[PDB]
């Protein structure tokens, strides 16, 4: 509880100066993101399609780039944001695939996100080592959403923070 | 390097910066008394103060505490930290530039926009000291490079300098040579806001906006309710020293000595801030 609409927290707090002390520190937090928050959530595809179309289109960010193979790195992206890829498909995550893959997740203040990511692949001289694979982001408020998908972008690759 | 924020709106008669905090307390005569300790870009609170305009703010002096004025005429003190009023007293027949605190016996002193200023004791109740020699509507009121000693502007078109007692007012002096006060070619005028010879020096420049001192030094630099601001020095007091402060169009309603710069900050009326020197000027 306590809402407070600060959002990504980021929101000054006082230990004060008060009693030997002249000082003190006032602090706004940074430290408070997303990733974590969201927990997996699920749905049926066809009206998952028409849904998907049907949400808050207004965000996406783009996945292009890492230091793995998204079977290691997706498995890998998907606990640390501890959320849901919906279904697959067997055409087949491996030989390249080609594969869109579909995702959604439900949180402890209860938004649903959607995502398609259309990706590349890992393999030889057939395709993945980047991307350039979008992701498409929906959550309600642009700012969150987009913010979302930035978050992932952190999320995303595994580098000095 | 970088304005850090930036809204154009208040309609402000009256500023201070926390010479502790990067705060901005800010005074405007909408009735309004801000503080907003600027640095998290937020205001701490904000009171108008009254119905009536707001001309003043000073320093109490000490580390998080406002000194307020309104056209209530009131001195209050509050702390914004404490967020509460420390001891109390309204005000004459005009609002309060100033303030000092001092403490033999944690002792006060109050400088106001009008008449005079009374400095009391709460303790083992006797007089510091009175003050007359303001008469109405101060801009700018200033402690001296004495604290203690000060100087006033005036839209009563005089200037006040001050001598005070622990007993109020007066001065026992017999050494000196000539004055720059009034003493060797150029000088500038006495105005009237009280009736001693220390110096009453003449705030008609249409009225003085802004006065400013110069800490051991009697130099002033100052906003005028003339295009000229005339800068004077009384550490010389030179001629064209006679010296209207001069935009292109219109005004100079201020023009400030920076402590640390040994320059002069114009601002004034075209849409503008003038840019001047003061180091070789």
């Amino acid at each position: 509880s306590t809402e407070n609409g600060i959002i990504f927290g980021n929101i000054v707090y006082d230990v004060s100066g008060a009693a030997s002390d002249r000082n003190c520190v006032v602090l706004s937090d940074i430290h408070i993101d997303i990733m974590d928050y969201i927990q997996p959530a699920t749905c049926t595809d066809a009206e998952f399609r028409q849904m998907w179309a049907e949400f808050e289109w207004e965000n996406k960010v783009t996945v292009n780039t890492n230091m793995t193979d998204l079977n290691d790195y997706l498995q890998h992206i998907l606990k640390s944001t501890n959320m849901k890829c919906l279904t697959p498909e067997k055409a087949l995550s491996g030989y390249c695939g080609f594969m869109a893959a579909n995702l959604y997740a439900r949180s402890i203040f209860g938004e649903d996100a959607l995502a398609n990511v259309s990706i590349e692949k890992p393999v030889h001289q057939g395709p993945d080592a980047a991307v350039t694979g979008h992701i498409r982001i929906r959550a309600k408020s642009q700012g969150m959403a987009l913010s979302l998908g930035d978050k992932i972008n952190l999320s995303q690759k595994k580098t000095s923070l | 390097m970088l304005t850090k924020f930036e809204t154009k709106s208040a309609r402000v008669k009256g500023l201070s910066f926390h010479p502790k905090r990067p705060w901005i307390l800010t005074s405007l005569h909408n009735g309004v008394i801000q503080l907003w300790d600027y640095r998290m870009c937020t205001l701490i609170d904000k009171f108008d103060e009254h119905d009536g305009p707001v001309r003043g703010i000073d320093f109490h002096k000490q580390q998080p505490l406002f000194v307020s004025g309104g056209d209530d005429y009131k001195i209050k003190v509050w702390n914004y930290k404490l967020r509460r009023c420390l001891f109390t007293l309204l005000g004459h027949l005009d609002y309060i530039r100033t303030t000092f605190f001092h403490h033999e016996y944690p002792w006060i002193l109050s400088a106001s926009d009008d008449q005079t200023i009374r400095v009391w004791n709460w303790q083992s109740r006797t007089c510091v000291c009175v003050l007359t020699g303001h008469n109405h509507y101060v801009m700018c009121a200033q402690f001296h490079p004495s604290e203690d000693l000060v100087v006033s502007a005036s839209l009563d078109q005089t200037v006040r300098v001050w001598d005070i007692s622990g007993l109020r007012k007066k001065n026992l002096s017999p050494g000196a040579v000539e004055s720059d006060v009034r003493g060797i070619t150029g000088v500038d005028l006495f105005g009237t806001t009280d009736a001693v010879v220390k110096h009453v020096l003449e705030g008609h420049d249409r009225g003085v906006n802004w006065a400013a001192f110069h800490p051991t030094m009697p130099l002033i630099v100052s906003g005028a309710d003339d295009r000229q601001v005339k800068i004077w020095r009384m550490n010389e007091s030179k001629a064209w020293e006679v010296d209207t402060c001069r935009g292109h169009y219109n005004n100079v309603s201020c023009a400030v000595f920076h402590p640390r710069q040994e320059l002069i900050l114009s601002n004034s009326e075209d849409k503008s801030i003038r840019v001047w020197d003061m180091s070789k000027r």
